[PDB]
RNA sequence: UAACUGAAGAGUUUGAUCAUGGCUCAGAUUGAACGCUGGCGGCAGGCUUAACACAUGCAAGUCGAGCGGGGGAAGGUAGCUUGCUACCGGACCUAGCGGCGGACGGGUGAGUAAUGCUUAGGAAUCUGCCUAUUAGUGGGGGACAACAUCUCGAAAGGGAUGCUAAUACCGCAUACGUCCUACGGGAGAAAGCAGGGGAUCUUCGGACCUUGCGCUAAUAGAUGAGCCUAAGUCGGAUUAGCUAGUUGGUGGGGUAAAGGCCUACCAAGGCGACGAUCUGUAGCGGGUCUGAGAGGAUGAUCCGCCACACUGGGACUGAGACACGGCCCAGACUCCUACGGGAGGCAGCAGUGGGGAAUAUUGGACAAUGGGGGGAACCCUGAUCCAGCCAUGCCGCGUGUGUGAAGAAGGCCUUAUGGUUGUAAAGCACUUUAAGCGAGGAGGAGGCUACUCUAGUUAAUACCUAGGGAUAGUGGACGUUACUCGCAGAAUAAGCACCGGCUAACUCUGUGCCAGCAGCCGCGGUAAUACAGAGGGUGCGAGCGUUAAUCGGAUUUACUGGGCGUAAAGCGUGCGUAGGCGGCUUAUUAAGUCGGAUGUGAAAUCCCCGAGCUUAACUUGGGAAUUGCAUUCGAUACUGGUGAGCUAG
């Protein structure tokens, strides 16, 4: 299943910007309703919260980022938690590897929806192939490109566009005149926002 | 008697198969003697397509077992590889 | 039986039973004058009747009647019997 | 290259046999302490040489009747 | 490099409190079932109950190069109503005798607490087909199916007389090995068929040479099976004595082989509180689930062993059975009949009735891996490979994307005009996964035949065997396969539970201790955050809930790891049997204890590093592990044994 509906209410929600909307106009403006939830009893973010509810509405925010379901966090968990290092660095390293996120963050689209839009209809190729599924973990120097039937495409340009004003990553190499790019490495937890907090999800999920 | 013939493992429709010395009124997969190589007719990439142990083979044919028709090509196989 | 070569197997069953029943028969015949004349005692009637008794003991046992350990033994046994009587 | 035990004959009323009680001390699977466990052979004596209260030695064999497959090595002490 | 790293609490007894102690809840798991809902793919799973009764089809055949007959097609020759007849040699087919197979493969867990299973050892055995080596295959005879005749029976099938072939059967001869032996000696086998052929002969069609497949006697190997020992393997004392072939010995019999396995005598033994006997339950293991571990529960799907084949008792044939689809006997049940006479056993595959909360098609092919027969061609194979049905489980994908607000309408609450549904919708601009249509298209097939050459064995270039070469034919159930490329359009696709506390998520109407809810604590008797509907929200999502069951939480049987003055719990008090434990010094032993080495601990499964599946599930290479068992070599502090000594008990 994959989530579809109404995104902005995600975000009043959850007290932050996840990003769903393109970005061509401020999350503030865009809602007008921010700093209050979306329920008829909507309230602001001083009501007081138990341990319990931090740790769910934590992990509710990384999976509604990245577009993940129960079942497959799950799984993802359980392998941070059998490999070794930090857990929570670890799954974060994981859930940044998925082949749609990798597209977003290389610009071919203006959101991750439309990222996993393209990799599902097999507008993008993986090293030379033509792949479908989204959930593939991208390795260390594979090659990501938009095939020659998908180029040419005018959500393709208006992607590149604002992800020019957007801030390049560190780790991916892309050149926007060919449209490939090239992965070098999992980025970092001080590469990736200081706002997530992997240790509430891993309580959690250890309880 | 005692032969050397496939045993049938892997998915369906991507067989994967061991060479086994077994009694031949053995079930095909069920006990054997001794298992001394493999066969992946459908190998890719680093897949390693036949391995077999010529010493043992050669020590088995010896004291009589009687290799099948298959085994006994993929045997000239290997020994034309070797 | 169901099958041509049940009904087959059957017939050849018989048959054979009867063959081999005769030729048991025969050797445990034999066997029994032997001791019959050991138990009478004259020596030289009971070498007489070992004499006789050895032969057909051989030939069935090589006819697969009796196994060979059996006629090894029996001819061990009554030779051993017959010297005693000295 | 043969399995021989030792121990105490208890009884030579019968013809030709002796019964010997060999003894191990094991311990107990669950709880630890060392308990004693005690087994009663029947062995083979050719020439009743055997006694009750001496400790003998005895050796495996082929079977000699339906419950006798050891028979005597050595007598180690008199009684 | 690595092969693990692991332990949470809450509610409830009282006007408060602390303790004790039950009960209930939060987790994981399933061969599940039921309710609501339902798009696709991959890989698995699918009568747990009646070892209940079974309609119908299939699940074991093959060999004419072992044998005699018997068939019906083509031909060729001669006659002639002229394309019809009469004969003759080749090509095919098989009811019967005979060989091999049918003891494998497949199903089930009734019985079985030990004749079974697991681990570690042993000696007194047999072993078709296979491998190596040695000695041979000489010469005769009497039968019996088919066939012919008779007869019973509607038949199915029976019975009686007369013939015949063989690698069917039995004498005689011979014997490198082999058996017995008194050490002198004695005893015992076999069968032919096919391919090719130079020379010679042909008593007239073969002899003879050679090569294969066979057959006989023997020794090793391998494989398979039988036999023995030790340790371990669930409850009950409201089951304490049990056993006369019983325990041992001798002579004899019997077996492939040890043995009371059997028998005639002699003796009085044998087992038991370390649980005999009796009784209840139960296939065992590798493993699976849970647990921090120790433990607990379990033995579907995969592998090993055992037992059974409608219920009991037997044996025959055979290398091997006391034989699922063989035979005899007894029993119960069912079927045909023309009343003469007969037939049967799905716990094989598919299927039917019945039972049940509940579990599927009366499908395709031997193309692949195997099994049986054959020299080969080839035939058989419900094993197997595949397909059909089912959200039963696990894994993956989709049901669209961006923009879009003086915030449309409608719904709901209200402090009565605001708030919420909400960027949600409409509108604008795009995209074609999956499904549908069209077109191409791997791999699962190594091989075989035809041709040519080489090397062997031969008298030979022939035959046969083993290799090399290139070319051409030939061979796929799945299957319209996986996969790739085009075609039209958002076009075909979202529900279920819950919102008082445990426990994430609140308001209004309706009803009034009624209707109802409920895992526990408890709600409802007019303003119900707990009943019913609605709005809103929360959690999951092709699923979501409920019931059932196991472990956990439970230190709530406590070995790790609990208690007994008053909460449950010290026998009314002594003495004493088996048992448990036991002062100090010294020498010796090496049973306990500890260390090394060797053998073993099947594979699969769990864990680690890799590989191949578009990813994942899944498959797979190599390791680590299997904490155990046995043998042997060492150590001597402690415990035990033996010898000596001492006085604090």
């Amino acid at each position: 299943a994959r989530y579809i509906g109404p995104k902005c209410k995600l975000s009043r929600r959850e007290g932050t910007d996840l990003q769903l909307k393109s970005g061509v106009k401020p999350f503030d403006v865009k809602t007008k309703k921010a700093n209050k939830a979306p329920g008829q009893h909507g309230q602001a973010r001083g009501g007081k919260q138990s341990e319990y509810s931090l740790q769910l509405r934590e992990k509710q925010k990384v999976r509604r980022i990245y577009g993940v379901l129960e079942r497959q966090f799950s799984n993802y968990y359980k392998e941070a938690a059998r490999v070794k290092g930090a857990t929570g660095e670890n799954l974060l390293k994981l859930l940044e590897s998925r082949l749609d996120n990798v597209v977003y963050r290389m610009g071919f689209g203006s959101t991750r929806a439309e990222a996993r839009q393209l990799v599902s209809h097999r507008s993008i190729t993986l090293n030379g192939r033509r792949v479908n599924i989204a959930s593939i973990q991208v390795k260390a120097g594979d090659v990501i490109a938009v095939h020659e039937g998908a180029k040419q495409q005018l959500r393709i340009k208006n992607a590149i566009e604002l992800a020019a004003q957007r801030g390049i990553p560190a780790w991916i190499e892309v050149d926007h005149s060919k449209l490939e790019g090239t992965f070098k490495a999992a980025p970092d937890r001080s590469d990736l926002p200081a706002e997530i907090n992997e240790s509430l999800i891993v309580e959690l999920y250890s309880k | 008697m005692v032969v050397i013939r496939l045993a049938r493992g892997g998915a369906k429709k991507r067989p994967f198969y061991q060479i086994v010395v077994t009694d031949s009124r053995n079930a095909r997969d069920g006990r054997f003697i001794e298992r001394i190589g493999f066969f992946n007719p459908t190998a890719q990439g680093q897949a390693e397509k036949l391995r077999l142990d010529a010493d043992r083979f050669a020590h088995w044919v010896s004291q009589g077992a009687q290799p099948s028709e298959r085994v006994a090509s993929l045997a000239a196989q290997a020994k034309k590889a070797t | 039986a169901n099958s041509a070569q049940a009904k087959k197997r059957a017939r050849q069953n018989v048959k054979a039973r009867k063959h081999n029943a005769s030729l048991r028969s025969m050797v445990r015949t034999y066997i029994k004058r032997t001791l019959s004349a050991i138990a009478g005692g004259d020596y030289a009637v009971a070498t007489e009747a070992y004499k006789k008794a050895v032969p057909v003991i051989d030939r069935m046992a090589d006819k697969g009647i009796i196994h060979k350990n059996k006629a090894a033994r029996h001819k061990s046994r009554l030779n051993a019997q017959v010297k005693a009587l000295a | 290259t043969v399995r021989t035990l030792t121990g105490k004959v208890v009884s030579d009323k019968m013809d030709k046999s002796i019964v010997v009680l060999i003894e191990r001390r094991v311990q107990h699977p669950l709880y630890g302490k060392s308990i004693r466990r005690s087994t009663k052979l029947h062995a083979h004596d050719e020439n009743n040489v055997a006694k009750i209260g001496d400790v003998v030695t005895i050796k495996e064999s082929r079977p000699i009747s339906k419950t006798k497959a050891w028979t005597l090595v050595e007598v180690v002490e008199a009684a």
